[PDB]
């Protein structure tokens, strides 16, 4: 992961070919966890305590 | 069908419990909440009576387990009923009473004692902790 | 270690509800729950039987711990009727007494916890670790029947709360049992009764108690 | 007993010269239960890791929920300052005692 | 003096002991202001002991410049009164590592005890909410083997806070639930933390009718009312 | 004589006062964190004007405790104060 946009790419020297790893892959990321995220959790806790149950 | 509360009060109209009216009245006016219905007083009397029946019954279980005489009487109940049935008229006594004397001075000298060290464990089941030591040094 | 009784736990799970090949984690959690419950049963029964003055744990001494459930001890009494008088009873106060897959459904019920021999059970549960004497007259048969009942009731309530969590999930936005289902089934089965709490409710102090055995 | 008369000297040391008979018995049956619970929890905490820091852990486990808390004046001062933000309401000016509204009084109730 | 009948039947060992006690047996403190001060201040672990210095240098644990930052980052967590939701794993982790740096533990906090704390909060609040729920209602279908919808109010979570008082931490939280949870009907609860002032009844002041524009303090509180 | 023994026994009982070994100060989470946060803001805001030194450590800049890595069961410790 290297998001620095400056000359030398946040490295001691500006070669930029000598200061970069050989074989890389994509960094871990996550999508928008809006659907799976609940603003209120205590309402879910009272929901699993107090259900209708007839 | 499980009885509704109105049926219980309609039966308490006819059958009053053990704890009489004035004991319930003293505990009422000791805890506030003056009520004028006799059936609520009889229902609270029956509730307290049932709760202490359960506590004293659990004390009876804890006092019958913790004595070797009671579990040995329950083990050898019909085994000694055999000896009592073979205890016929006087011809037939010489082959018995090899074990009768020791449990005779055990079972006839044992009366069930409601004890502090028994009730403390019967209500430590119910949430209390009645810790009375056995000596004071 | 652990994971000793996995296939037998699966066999006892099959009798309660559907099986759907339960995972390693559910069987491991049920094994650790039953291994804890057996140690608590043996500790309470040994504490009760030592004060009588006999280190040999009697058969009735473990039925003492489940004396409240009358239907379950009647079930134990019918379970002790194919091997081809309680001390706290009403008669025993007084001194003297007078004179196609249905077959596959059944064979899973015949599969038990400690039916074969008490060889893996004795060093798994640790019978010799906490018992001061030699209890093995019928304590192992009752300690098999109790674990069968524990696993049956535990997976029954875990199935019912999995179904209720399923209907709660399909109502919120509109197959296998997990460790969270077993843990909340444990929370359902380990709530103290109201009559066993009544005498500490208005006074404020942290209730110390004992683990309720099934 | 030695501790009945030691409790006599303890009660007299704090200027308590009139008391009943079962009061040192109640103090001894409190101290027995308290020391037994503390030593049982300390035996648990020593099997975990006897000593004095073990006793300190076992008596800090149960200080947190039963006896009188320590230095509660600054929390009570903070709590008072949260309550004494609101200025006082408007009072009646008819020189008497005014009741709450009728639903907030113990009169419109039924048995 | 007059206690010859009582101080004499103590045994000789007991009396030879109890003619020796004094004040100065301890190394404690008893000034409650100073106890509250030491419970208030944030403390960072330092090192002077050489064996513990080589023990903490071997396990790559850092100097106190990192533990002080960990104190600050464990304090700067949006604690659960402000967020109005139960906390998550990163908030749990940061608060517990800040607390463990407060107590002295310079190691690493395990990743399973956070989930254990989560299930602890689960069963704690489930116990409290369940024994508030079964008091406003008698569930006839439950509690048996053969009316509408109720919302629990703060007066009810004070009313069954005392009928079953054992269920609490007995810390600050129960003190505030007993002391400040009940509100009188002029309490002005649906607010913005400042509108219960007396000057919000008496007229927004306007602006800049002056060469030097110094204003009054009754306008500064209207200025801070908007934010 | 029993008289000097009795008066010295009463002298012994009049000098013994117990302290508790463990006392849990009644406090809060929220008032502690809010005290810390407001003190951090107003400690980072102004300056110190020292004689020779300022209080605080890295990113505290206030009166900070000096609990050791060992002796975590001690009842008192040192604090930081600007020394001239």
């Amino acid at each position: 992961r290297s998001n620095r946009p400056t000359i030398t790419g946040g490295s001691a020297m500006n070669a930029s070919a000598l200061n970069t790893p050989a074989t890389t892959k994509l960094p871990p990321y996550e999508m928008d966890t809006q659907r799976v995220m609940s603003k209120r959790k205590l309402r879910e806790l009272v929901k699993t305590v107090g259900i209708d149950e007839g | 069908k499980d009885k509704t509360l109105e049926e219980i009060l309609e039966m308490m109209d006819s059958t009053p419990p053990i704890i009489p009216d004035a004991v319930i009245d003293y505990y009422l006016t000791k805890n506030g909440f003056n009520v004028a219905d006799v059936r609520v007083k009889r229902l609270l009397a029956l509730a307290t009576q049932k709760f202490v029946s359960d506590i004293a019954k659990d004390a009876y279980e804890y006092s019958r387990i913790r004595s070797s005489v009671a579990v040995s009487n329950a083990n050898n109940s019909q085994a000694r009923a055999r000896q009592l049935l073979q205890g016929q008229q006087q011809p037939g006594v010489q082959q018995i009473s090899q074990q009768q004397h020791q449990q005779n001075e055990k079972t006839t000298a044992s009366k069930v004692v409601l004890t502090v060290n028994d009730l403390s464990s019967a209500v430590a089941e119910y949430g209390l902790n009645i810790g009375r030591p056995d000596f004071y040094r | 270690d652990k994971h000793k009784y996995r296939v037998e736990i699966q066999q006892m799970m099959f009798v309660s509800g559907e099986i759907n090949d339960p995972p390693v984690e559910t069987t491991s959690l049920i094994e650790d729950i039953v291994r804890g419950q057996v140690i608590e049963i043996l500790l309470q029964s040994n504490k009760t039987a030592h004060l009588r003055g006999s280190r040999s744990i009697l058969p009735e001494d473990v039925i003492f711990l489940i004396r409240h459930d009358k239907a379950k001890v009647n079930r134990l009494r019918t379970y002790l009727s194919w091997k081809d008088k309680l001390p706290w009873e009403l008669q025993f106060m007084f001194n003297e007494h007078p004179l196609e897959e249905y077959v596959h459904w059944s064979d899973c019920r015949q599969a038990s916890f400690t039916f074969r021999k008490n060889k893996r059970f004795k060093d798994w549960s640790g019978i010799s670790q906490l018992t001061e004497g030699k209890p093995h007259d019928d304590v192992i048969d009752i300690l098999g029947f109790l674990t069968f009942e524990i696993v049956c009731s535990l997976t029954e309530t875990a199935l019912k709360i999995k179904q209720r969590e399923q209907v709660l999930q399909t109502q919120k936005d509109k197959n296998p049992l997990k460790p969270r289902h077993i843990e909340e089934a444990w929370r359902v089965l380990q709530t103290i009764d109201m009559r066993h709490r009544a005498l500490t409710n208005f006074k404020g102090g942290r209730l110390s108690s004992k683990p309720i055995i099934m | 007993p030695r501790d009945v008369r030691l409790l006599h000297l303890l009660l007299a040391s704090q200027s308590i010269h009139q008391y009943e008979d079962q009061v040192p018995l109640q103090l001894m049956d409190f101290a027995h239960r308290y020391t037994q619970g503390v030593l049982k929890d300390a035996l648990v905490y020593n099997d975990y890791a006897l000593g004095v820091e073990d006793i300190r852990l076992a008596i800090a486990a149960r200080t947190q929920y039963q006896f009188k808390p320590t230095a509660p004046k600054e929390l009570m001062l903070q709590l008072a300052a949260e309550r004494n933000k609101k200025a006082l309401p408007q009072v009646m000016g008819t020189w008497g005692v005014r009741l709450p509204p009728e639903k907030y009084c113990l009169t419109a109730k039924e048995w | 003096y007059k206690k010859i009948v009582m101080s004499l039947p103590l045994n000789d060992r007991n009396r030879l002991k109890m003619i020796t006690k004094e004040a100065g047996k301890r190394g404690f403190i008893f000034c409650s202001v100073f106890q509250a001060r030491l419970n208030n201040i944030p403390k960072i672990p330092i090192v002077t002991n050489p064996e513990s210095l080589k023990r903490v240098k071997s396990n790559n644990l850092k100097t106190p410049l990192e533990w002080s930052q960990d104190i600050m980052n464990g304090f700067n967590v949006p604690l659960a009164s402000e967020s109005h939701s139960l906390p998550d794993t990163d908030s749990f982790y940061l608060r517990m590592v800040g607390i463990a740096r407060e107590h002295g533990l310079v190691g690493t906090v395990d990743a399973r005890c956070v989930e254990l704390i989560s299930l602890a909060l689960d069963q704690y609040l489930k116990n409290i909410i369940e024994f508030t729920i079964d008091t406003v209602r008698y569930r006839r279908k439950k509690y048996s083997d053969y009316s509408g919808l109720y919302k629990s109010v703060s007066e009810m979570a004070a009313d069954k806070r005392d009928a079953k008082i054992k269920q609490l931490d007995d810390d600050k939280n129960e003190d505030e639930c007993a002391d400040e949870a009940k509100s009188i009907n002029n309490g002005n609860n649906s607010s913005k933390d400042d509108i219960g002032d007396i000057s919000m009844s008496s007229a927004v002041n306007e602006e800049l009718h002056e060469n030097r524009t110094i204003s009054l303090t009754n306008e500064d509180i209207y200025d801070s009312l908007s934010i | 004589t029993p008289e000097e023994e009795t008066t010295q026994v009463l002298n012994g009982v009049s000098r013994s006062f117990p302290l508790p070994l463990e006392s849990t100060v009644l406090s809060s989470v929220r008032y502690r964190t809010k005290y810390f946060r407001m003190r951090e803001m107003f400690a980072s805001s102004f300056s110190v004007k020292p004689g020779y030194t300022s209080p605080g450590y890295g990113a505290i800049h206030s009166r900070v405790g000096c609990l050791d890595l060992d002796r975590t069961t001690d009842y008192k410790f040192r604090v930081r104060t600007p020394q001239p």
